[PDB]
């Protein structure tokens, strides 16, 4: 859900996220241990505020729902009404996903 | 239910759905299961990281399925959760 969400409005989280929101989500990335120090230096070093969202959406790749629901939870502290229609945040209980059903014979 | 309940079929889907979404997946799953960022990058140097995790892990008590789920929620990868509740059913003759 969020996965998709960070490919359909990826063109308006840049414009959105100005500089300031793009430092408190990497606060909280790494409050989850999603990212290393090693590549949190990279999305840090951007010399231009619209490269820094660049290198932020990079990690995205990896991640799928990580890196993308943290732009859609920070701009709702902002609330800036360019994307009110946000995606799920973590509806998941017990899925059958991993749980397991086969046995012996 | 244990993750060592579990068969060999459904942890080889669940290696290959992590190793064909990214590399750093067990990474983040290991620094909310109890471990440390920094202290993975030396661990993934190793020559079989993922399946050293889901064995260090397996080792423990709290192996269970349940917390597994949630520990996905922790780093916020509802997208792992998500595909394996999606990619349950494919299979072949040949």
């Amino acid at each position: 859900i969020a996965q998709q969400w960070i490919q359909s409005k990826r063109e308006d989280i840049v414009n959105q996220m100005t500089e300031a929101c793009l430092n408190q989500s990497l606060d909280a990335l790494l409050s989850r241990d999603l990212i290393m120090k090693e590549d949190y230096e990279l999305v840090s070093t951007k010399p231009t505020r619209t490269s820094k969202v660049r290198q932020l959406l990079d990690t995205t790749d990896i991640q799928g729902e990580e890196f993308a629901k943290v732009i859609v939870q920070k701009l709702k502290d902002n609330k800036q009404m360019g994307l009110q229609p946000y995606p799920e945040i973590l509806v998941v209980s017990r899925s059958p996903s991993l749980n397991l059903l086969q046995n012996k014979s | 239910g244990l993750y060592s309940s579990l068969p060999p079929a459904k942890r080889e889907e669940v290696e290959k759905l992590l190793n064909g979404s990214a590399g750093d997946t067990w990474r983040h799953l290991a620094g909310e299961l109890g471990y440390q960022p920094e202290h993975i990058d030396s661990f993934t140097h190793e020559a079989c990281p993922v399946r050293a995790l889901l064995a260090s892990w397996a080792t423990q008590d709290s192996a269970t399925l349940d917390a597994l789920l949630a520990a996905l929620r922790r780093i916020q990868r509802a997208d792992l959760v998500e595909s394996l509740c999606s990619e349950s059913t494919a299979t072949s003759p040949v």
